[PDB]
């Protein structure tokens, strides 16, 4: 034993345990998803209210990243920043070369080998977030999900958190009774409902909603917040599903 | 017990480290195929997407590394992409450099030596995963080239990996035992692949549909992966006959 | 336990031992309380001296004429980071004319809190701070701690006894955040609040540090006898 | 981070040893014996290969007996690989000086620098020590024929005569006992080979298990000559000296 | 990141002893035998190629290494530290010999550039040493035929003949017996075989053994005519079909 | 081939009294023949009851009056907010000028 | 002299073959259209040494990124040419146009004149000899012309430019650019000077 | 003067003997054919000192890839690493090749020009004498030309040179890359300027110069005894 | 200004049948001025001989360098360097110094050891081999040592006419020249002896 003591280490499994505790630290981390659309994605996260002192709509968690990608994640907060920050940087040298602004498959690999780069080395500690992102490019929308160890794929639908079970199988309902497709503003409706139906796992204080969305049609393929009516219209519609 | 950490000599003379990343290898539990017809090589490698939300067309094993050549990994896929990247980079620096096309068996050799220096430098972990590269070398011809943790490369006449890779390399080992060559003697690279996956059915002992296998082949100046489409037909003409 | 050696190792459940070691030393530290309201913003420490012969050490620090932060913990690692905001600050105004958002100054010290506790040889930062400021979207008061963890509040509390005055705010949110051009009631709220972390030791002159920012009042540190009209 | 597999090379023991030079130290006391003996007319070295094979190429090896310049020359005694490494930096010094000066390094300030050389690896970098030890014979128009020996630790002394490697206490015991100041080259030659022949831990001394080298006035006038004994050369004065 | 290992790996027991060496010695043990013979008009290096899988194309693969036109090389221990050390050697060559004196090193020289590579890596930070012994057979104008062994450590030693990796005490045993100073390289190759045989298991035939030699100028692999001083490569690989002749007359 | 300084014309002047200081100048600002502006300032109230004005290339002078300026605000900050004092504030000025002795801010600077 | 246009079906590159040393003509064939992805070609004009290490170093650039992002499109390979000229300004004599084929954006013409600039048009002309036809192809040019009229217009156009510069001259070659493929043509001077 | 010139089945080089420092002839059988590969030679023209050292690095970089790459070594290759050096010095290596050359792709024929440019063709010339070379292979050059007809075009070519420049002089040097074929290295293919026999010996009488001093020079080592 | 002209001084060799000769004046000055008469210019390490002609500076830097490396490379080899090999070691050492050159005009001269062959080459101040079979001239009368040489000199010269032949040519060139002369040295080399004679000669 030992194995688990110092990062990039192969314990006899094959296995890296430093990544696979940071992996622990992403599971106590508050629930987030995304669902992909029929033109876009849509993203959505449970703010812990810890205290009353809180001020509503102002800790904001879901990040942009250039004009066109949503970035969400749970798990030690600094850590998805720190991401973040390294995600702009490479799609600003991406669009700078190539003029275009970076595709969403380019986007994730660049997090990707990043994170993977984290777990090469024992001067260095692993990612303590699970990252679920993407957005509208060329070739349409694309959503991520990106882990600890630096392994991601596409997703129809892709959540994160201590309530992920729950979430996950909410999910899977959607693709299978919607196999033509969800449109954007079904996707915001039912990213609030399945939130709050995951807000079980962290039932003990209450949260606070945020939905973000980048469609074709709704926000010409730019990430934008869902404000005001359209957010107010997801929270009653998730609240009306829960009773 | 230090010597079981970092990539040092134990009294035994191993390298325990390199030792475990050869079973990370075998973490994503797929089994991958290499073999060589008249003018191309083809990779075949089962795809496995256990979950229902996943996008099925970004679950992939096989790399375009360059116009020619071709990679299949068995292994993690962090470490696989990392790989990857590094395989285009140095493919396209090497073009650059020397004003030709990187053959399939130099590359292999370049990452096996990347893969040799993390068994010797102690900051540098191996990667784990086994790297098949596959092309149609202007001057080899059909060329499998494998390379693994140990920093250890070699030339195949075919090949396969996995966790499985036994039974498959008997049935392989069989078939040209009987034909006395080395390569699939047939003329389209269409049949090289229904003989690809023939093969890996009667080895394995499992049936398959299209979305449970992933085809690359390599041709002359070019490599390409099949779709789910094109790999249904090569599954109706397997049943056919 | 075997995961505490440095800050480069998660433990078995996903915890970094050594940045809560960092958060335990803000515990150890005196208390400081943080509130505003629409118009102003407003600082109050309780500072700490060695003996009866020393001075009372002070806790809070300016940054900028519109921003600036309350400390609790290792008062040396304050310096360092009142230093990259005033730095920061004064990038912002040399070379956009602009004054530094309140809100972008934690994203600032959230990232630089974060890169001390994902690298090996270094160590995370043993101090939390009350940052406080008014911008071009009123006034603001920001948490930091050193985990890279800041948060935007109505008001809260930091060191050692803070929850006392953190439940208190929290029963006043109603009242506290309504006292509009009215800087005296703003701080009387303040030092009501402090107030209840406080046992055995009472607000002195020399005691008591307070600091205020607003609409039309840069950040001013109030101590000695200039604070004796609130005790 | 990294420092979980550092084994700290240049730290003092409670007693105040350097570890690593002391073991260091213990590596070379199993190598095979070498003796640097000082006479008037010249000096004279010695020295023992390792347990060699019949199949050994000898007259092209080279193990024990190295030339820094035409007037310096050193036995080694420990890891041969680290001795080479020493042996070409210490060339390279030897003629920076005479492209300096135009003048021959002298030997003490040869020896100086390598000992220098060897104390640094003791007190910074973090690397393991050189495990060797070298006699240094040579001459200059200063102090003419000197001896010297350095150690791992990078500490040097001059002699009269000298062993290193194994059995130094049997054989500086007999060399303490035969020396006299007055002594001449071809005395100092049969000290040497006897000395060994006591010491050696093999059942005979043999002219194949023998490295042996003379640094003579005996060259045609006021000029110094190295002579490296070939394998028929080392047997004939084995004869001589009546060993075989 | 940045390799935070700038302290030696390799380092002094206790008992003397420097552990590293004495496991990449034993990684040597393990190894494969190899064996190399000199004989009066040339030199002779051999090895098995032991093949890991029937499917692998064992041509591929080259124990035995060209690292000048009169010097080739051969190994026992861990291919992969082997197949680095002759690129290594290969530039070593080039740079620090060719590049200024215009000729290739003579034998003693490059041994003693790949030795100082070898002893580097058991002194240097954060690196372990190769594990791997190599044979060196070459030829130069002032020198003549030599033959040299390369150990982990980085010291080296001419040999008449000798044998390293798994069967070598047997092996060296075998050629004291067989070797002498008048010794034609017909006969060292036909030594060399017997002695090889011994440690094969399976297959024993010219697909299954790599044998090279340092003997006469080879005009006809030069490439090119019209300069009398070239007179081509010492260096010779005997080819599956060359092998297999000599093993009728075994 | 590119020239880095420029002249911006305008004058200024600075008289001391008995128990006040004058520091005066034309708003008037320049290239060659034409007027770039009618009214540009360029006597500054850089705190602590300190006027200053770098006359000459209006570049340099906005960069230096900038930097000093923002000397003031860390003297403040490292000295528990002393007041700098016009023999204090003349020295800082001579060591930011002097810091460019080999690529000079091209202006009469006068406080 | 140099030009590319853009067409119906897609786009057409054109070029002479001149190089000279001064008045030497140093290289009487050049092929002066040069190949950077398989449809998107160049046209260089200016020092052959600093335009040859663009291209190449380009290619290299737009190969790599193939082989992670899929096909560039033509405005990308653009950008790599101007951010070489533009950073390198100082050091470089290269003046580039820049043609290829999508699908999707069809036949597209970037210029980079020599400040690293980029300029997108329906047509570009450039080298020495393109001052003397600024008039005939501005009065002659058309958008959405036939293969055959974009053929005859390049023809005609290089012709005239050939005629009076001296810097120019030998054959005129093309590369045509369309969904159909990559076509090669060339003209001779016994074909071209009667026109 | 060098030359290159392609036909049927590979390619010939060829160059004159003379070196030049201004109006004085240096070295009267100067070698200008440089061997890169074995079947890759080039010729070369400019600044001597550069054109043999850019050739000996690029020739040693290219044995070690040879070597690396277990294949023989393409023309492309050496041309790709000249003019990568060749610009990066920025015309500052004053060397002006033709390199030729055969290789598992084929035979091939390229100039390299000092700034790093290379052009590509059938027949190419280069130096002070490229001009008198040119006007011969443009009268005469024709496709699909023999070995033969080839070596004749490249000599005639160079003796262009020879005659007409100054720059040029001396012998005539070729070397002949086949396909399929080592490279034959032709050194003093022709030899047109033999000096002839001077009308006097002037051979001394010995004891002729005046000497001051005589002594023997030590080049032997240290002696024993 | 030129600095191959400031010192001034020559040197020259030439093959003769089954030797070699080389030669130089002793000349040094700072332009007009003469400064040394003593100032030879032909060294050797071990039985190769190198004579450079250029600025002193350099000479006298170089010599000291070749020495250096002469020095380690017979240490290394275990035997002395050759006419050819050192011949390439002084290309690939003035080559390194390709943008900043040692001005000078080395000439090497000597006999193989073991096939008994003379030899004699010639470089510029950046490395380029000049490989005669005659004669190698160098310096600020090289010219007119062309001249003499082109005209004096026949093939398979004896050792003891190749001196006569040498030693004119020189001489008439030196006397042609105002920073070459005052004072001559000539090395007769033969496969195991070498002869050094000075020569009287003219002292303005
Ligand atoms: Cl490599
Ligand atoms: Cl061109
Ligand atoms: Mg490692
Ligand atoms: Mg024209
Ligand atoms: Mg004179």
């Amino acid at each position: 034993t030992g194995y688990d003591l110092s990062n990039s280490v192969f314990s006899p499994d094959g296995r890296n345990f430093q990544v696979e505790y940071a992996v622990k630290a992403v599971e106590n981390g508050t629930t987030s998803i995304g669902i992909k659309c029929n033109d876009g994605v849509v993203f959505a996260v449970e703010k812990l209210i810890t205290s009353k002192l809180l001020v509503p709509q102002k800790n904001v968690k879901i990040q942009v990243v250039d004009r066109h990608i949503g970035c969400v994640y749970s798990g030690l907060i600094p850590d998805g920043r720190h991401l973040v920050n390294r995600g702009r940087e490479e799609a600003a040298s991406f669009k700078k070369l190539y003029k275009t602004p970076i595709p969403i498959p380019a986007f994730a690999d660049r997090l990707g080998q990043y994170v993977q780069a984290h777990t090469l080395y024992n001067s260095v500690r692993p990612f303590g977030v699970s990252t679920i992102f993407g957005g509208v490019d060329k070739n349409g929308a694309h959503l991520y999900m990106l882990e600890p160890s630096g392994s991601y794929w596409g997703y129809k639908g892709a959540a994160t958190g201590k309530g992920r079970q729950s979430a996950k199988a909410e999910l899977e309902k959607l693709v299978d009774h919607h196999p033509e497709g969800l449109s954007a503003r079904e996707a915001v409706k039912q990213a609030a409902k399945i939130i709050y139906l995951a807000h079980e796992d962290n039932k003990e204080k209450d949260f606070e909603l945020e939905i973000s969305w980048c469609s074709l049609s709704e926000t010409n393929g730019l990430h934008k917040f869902v404000k005001g009516d359209l957010l107010q219209e997801a929270i009653d519609f998730a609240q009306k599903e829960i009773n | 017990g230090y010597d079981r950490h970092i990539t040092i000599f134990s009294p035994e003379g191993r390298l325990y480290q390199v030792e475990y990343a050869f079973k990370a290898t075998n973490q994503t539990n797929i089994n991958s195929l290499a073999v060589r017809g008249k003018d191309c090589t083809v990779v075949i490698s089962q795809k496995k997407v256990p979950d229902k939300l996943l996008d099925p067309t970004t679950v992939s094993y096989i790399f375009c590394i360059s116009r020619t050549i071709g990679m299949v990994v068995n292994g993690p896929i962090p470490d696989a992409r990392n790989a990857a990247l590094r395989a285009k980079a140095e493919a396209a620096e090497f073009r650059y450099k020397y004003g030709y096309d990187m053959p399939c068996d130099v590359l292999a050799k370049r990452m096996a030596n990347l893969s040799q220096i993390y068994t010797q430098r102690a900051y540098m972990r191996p990667l784990g995963v086994i790297l098949t590269f596959v092309s149609v070398d202007e001057e080899l011809g059909p060329s499998i080239y494998k390379t693994d943790p140990a920093g250890y490369y070699v030339g195949y006449k075919a090949t396969a990996t996995g966790p499985k890779q036994q039974e498959i390399t008997t049935n392989l080992e069989n078939h040209f035992k009987k034909s006395k060559i080395d390569h699939i003697n047939e003329e389209s690279w269409e049949k090289v692949v229904e003989f690809a996956i023939t093969h890996m059915i009667d080895a394995l002992g499992t049936e398959f549909s299209k979305n449970d296998l992933e085809v690359g082949v390599a041709t002359k100046d070019k490599f390409f992966t099949l779709s789910a489409e094109n790999i249904e037909e090569r599954l109706v003409a397997i049943a056919e006959q | 336990n075997n995961y505490d050696g440095d800050t480069v190792t998660f433990s078995p459940t996903g915890r970094l031992f050594q940045v809560e070691y960092a958060l335990e030393a803000i515990k150890q530290g005196s208390v400081t309380v943080g509130l505003r309201s629409n118009t102003h913003a407003v600082l109050v420490a309780l500072k700490r001296n060695a003996d009866e012969l020393s001075s009372y050490q002070k806790k809070i620090i300016k940054c900028d004429e519109h921003m600036g932060l309350s400390l609790a913990g290792l008062a040396p690692d304050a310096r360092v980071l009142s230093n990259y905001l005033r730095q920061q600050c004064n990038y912002s105004s040399l070379v956009f004319n602009r004054k530094l958002a309140v809100e972008r100054a934690g994203h600032l010290l959230c990232d630089k809190a974060q890169k001390n506790t994902q690298s090996y040889g270094g160590r995370p930062y043993g101090v939390g701070l009350l940052i406080i400021g008014y911008d071009k979207s009123g006034a603001h008061l920001l948490e930091f701690q050193p985990s890279g963890n800041v948060t935007e509040l109505y008001g809260t509390a930091i060191g050692a006894r803070s929850q006392g005055a953190k439940t208190y705010l929290e029963r006043t949110l109603d009242t506290f955040i309504k006292i509009d051009g009215n800087p005296d009631e703003l701080i009387k709220a303040g030092v009501e609040a402090i107030s209840q972390s406080l046992r055995d030791e009472s607000l002195t002159v020399d005691n008591l540090s307070i600091a205020i920012v607003g609409k039309d009042t840069p950040f001013t540190i109030y101590d000695g006898e200039a604070v004796a009209k609130y005790i | 981070g990294s420092r979980r597999y550092d084994s700290r090379t240049t730290i003092f023991s409670p007693e105040g040893r350097l570890y690593q030079v002391e073991y260091a130290l213990e590596s070379i006391s199993h190598a095979g014996t070498a003796i640097g003996i000082m006479a008037s007319d010249g000096i004279v070295l010695a020295a023992e290969r390792k347990v060699t094979s019949t199949l050994l190429e000898q007259d092209t090896s080279t193990e024990k007996l190295y030339k820094l310049n035409d007037k310096i020359a050193v036995a080694v005694a420990g890891l041969t690989a680290d001795a080479e490494i020493l042996i070409n930096t210490a060339r390279i010094h030897a003629q920076n000086y005479l492209k300096t000066y135009n003048e021959d390094i002298p030997v003490e300030i040869l020896v100086r620098r390598l000992s220098d050389i060897k104390q640094g690896y003791t007190q910074h970098g973090g690397l393991r020590p050189f495990g060797v030890s070298f006699i240094y014979a040579g001459y200059d128009d200063r102090y003419g024929y000197q001896l010297y020996t350095s150690n791992p630790s990078g500490n040097y002394t001059g002699w009269k005569a000298i062993s290193v490697g194994a059995n130094t206490s049997a054989a500086q015991t007999l060399l303490q006992m035969d020396y006299k100041d007055d002594m001449k080259v071809d005395d100092a030659i049969e000290l040497a080979l006897k000395t060994l022949s006591k010491t050696t831990d093999s059942s005979a001394l043999t002219y194949d298990r023998l490295e042996f080298a003379t640094i003579r006035k005996g060259a045609n006038d006021g000029e110094v000559y190295q002579k490296i004994f070939k394998p028929q050369e080392i047997k004939d004065i084995l004869v001589k000296t009546g060993i075989t | 990141m940045t390799d935070r290992y700038s302290f030696s790996l390799t380092t002094f027991s206790p008992s003397g002893k420097l552990g590293q060496i004495d496991y990449a010695l034993t990684a040597v043990k393990q190894g494969v035998t190899s064996l190399g013979i000199k004989a009066t008009n040339g030199v002779v290096i051999a090895t098995e190629k032991k093949s890991s899988s029937p499917l692998a194309m064992s041509e591929t693969l080259s124990k035995v290494s060209l690292l000048t036109p009169d010097i080739g090389a051969v190994y026992s221990g861990m291919g992969p530290d082997y197949r680095v050390l002759v690129d290594k050697s290969r530039k070593v060559a080039h740079t620090s010999y060719k590049r200024i004196y215009g000729e290739y090193p003579p034998t003693k020289l490059l041994v003693s550039e790949v030795a100082k590579i070898m002893q580097e890596a058991t002194q240097s930070g954060g690196v372990r040493p190769f594990g791997v012994s190599l044979l060196i057979a070459g030829h130069d104008e002032f020198n003549g035929f030599s033959l040299y062994q390369v150990d982990p450590s980085g010291s080296y030693f001419p040999w008449k003949a000798t044998a390293i990796g798994k069967g070598s005490v047997a092996a060296k045993t075998f050629l004291e017996k067989r070797w002498n100073d008048e010794l034609e390289l017909e006969d060292a190759i036909h030594i060399a075989l017997l002695t090889l045989k011994e440690s094969v298991e399976g297959e024993f035939n010219g697909d299954t053994i790599e044998l090279a030699i340092i003997g006469d100028e080879n005009p006809d692999l030069l490439g090119y005519t019209g300069i009398p001083t070239d007179k081509g490569p010492r260096f010779r690989k005997l080819t599956s079909q060359e092998i297999n002749d000599r093993l009728e007359a075994l | 081939q590119f020239n880095p300084y420029g002249d911006n014309g305008g004058t200024i002047l600075g008289i001391a009294g008995e128990d006040f200081a004058v520091l005066a100048g034309d708003t008037r600002n320049i290239t060659d023949y034409s007027i770039n502006s009618r009214y540009e300032p360029k006597v500054f109230d850089c705190g602590d009851n300190i006027v200053m004005s770098a006359n000459g290339f209006a570049a340099d002078g906005d960069a230096l009056v900038k930097r000093f300026k923002n000397s003031v605000k860390w003297y403040h900050f490292d000295h528990n907010d002393k007041k700098l004092s016009i023999n204090s504030a003349a020295r800082n000025i001579q060591h930011l000028l002097y810091g460019k002795r080999f690529f000079p801010y091209y202006v009469h600077t006068i406080i | 002299s140099i030009m590319a246009v853009t067409f119906k079906d897609g786009v057409i590159l054109g070029a002479d073959s001149r190089t000279t040393t001064g008045a030497y003509i140093a290289n009487r064939v050049t092929d002066k259209l040069t190949r950077v992805h398989d449809k998107i070609w160049c046209c260089r004009s200016g020092s052959a040494a600093d335009t040859q290490a663009i291209a190449d170093i380009v290619q290299y650039h737009l190969e790599l990124y193939t082989s992670q992002y899929g096909t560039p499109s033509t405005e990308t390979a653009a950008s790599v040419f101007k951010e070489l000229c533009y950073e390198n300004k100082d050091n470089l004599t290269a003046g580039i146009i820049v043609a290829g084929y999508d699908d999707k954006n069809k036949g597209e013409v970037y210029t980079i004149p020599l400040g690293g600039s980029v300029h997108k048009l329906p047509y570009a002309i450039a080298g020495s000899g393109s001052t003397f036809i600024y008039g005939y192809c501005d009065k002659n040019f058309r958008e959405n012309m036939s293969k055959e009229e974009t053929v005859d217009f390049i023809k005609h156009s290089l012709s005239q430019a050939i005629k009076w510069d001296g810097s120019s001259g030998g054959v005129i070659r093309m590369v045509v650019l369309t969904a159909a493929g990559v076509e090669r043509l060339i003209f001779y001077p016994d074909e071209y000077e009667q026109l | 003067t060098i030359v290159g010139v392609k036909f049927n089945n590979g390619v010939v080089i060829a160059a004159d003997t003379r070196s030049t420092q201004g109006p004085i002839v240096a070295d009267k059988n100067c070698a200008k054919l440089h061997r890169i590969s074995p079947k890759i030679w080039c010729a070369g023209a400019g600044t001597a000192a550069d054109t043999e050292a850019v050739t000996q690095l690029i020739g040693s970089n290219i044995e070690l890839h040879s070597l690396y790459t277990s294949r023989e070594p393409r023309v492309v290759s050496a041309l790709q690493m000249l003019k990568q050096h060749l610009f990066k010095y920025q015309g500052h290596i004053g060397a002006y090749l033709i390199v030729a050359g055969v290789d598992p792709t084929g035979s091939h024929l390229f100039s390299i020009h000092a700034h790093g440019s290379t052009d590509v063709g059938y027949y190419l010339s280069l130096g002070s004498g490229s001009l008198a070379a040119m006007a011969v292979l443009e009268s005469h050059w024709k496709q699909d030309l023999t070995k033969e007809e080839a070596i004749k075009l490249a000599s005639d070519a160079i003796q262009a040179g020879i005659w007409n420049d100054l720059g040029s002089g001396s012998n005539v040097d070729v070397c002949v890359m086949e396909i399929g074929k080592d490279a034959e290295y032709l050194r003093n293919y022709l030899t047109p300027n033999v000096r002839e026999e001077k009308q006097k010996s002037y051979k001394f009488p010995r004891g002729t110069t005046a000497v001051l001093k005589e002594s023997i020079v030590n080049i032997c080592d240290i002696q024993e005894e | 200004s030129d600095p191959s002209s400031i010192n001034g001084g020559i040197v020259v060799a030439m093959t003769g049948k089954d030797c070699v000769a080389i030669a130089c004046d002793l000349r040094l000055g700072s332009q007009s001025l003469g400064v040394s008469n003593k100032f030879e210019k032909i060294f050797h390490y071990g039985h190769v001989f190198l004579g450079i002609t250029g600025l002193a500076t350099d000479v006298t830097t170089l010599n000291e360098m070749f020495r250096y490396k002469t020095n380690l490379y017979k240490l290394k080899e275990e035997r002395a360097i050759e006419p050819e090999t050192f011949t390439q070691l002084v290309s690939s050492s003035l080559y390194e110094r390709r943008f900043g050159p040692y001005f000078v005009g080395p000439v090497v001269a000597g006999i193989n050891s073991k096939s008994g062959k003379p030899f004699i080459a010639g470089f510029d101040l950046i490395g380029c081999i000049d490989e005669a079979k005659d004669f190698i001239v160098s310096g600020t009368a090289s010219d007119q040592l062309f001249g003499m040489c082109e005209s004096l000199y026949e093939p398979n010269l004896e050792p003891e006419d190749l001196f006569e032949t040498i030693s004119q040519a020189l001489l008439n060139a030196a006397d042609r020249d105002a920073l070459s002369g005052w004072g001559a040295v000539v090395y007769i080399i033969k496969k195991d002896e070498v002869v050094k004679r000075y020569l009287k000669m003219r002292q303005d």
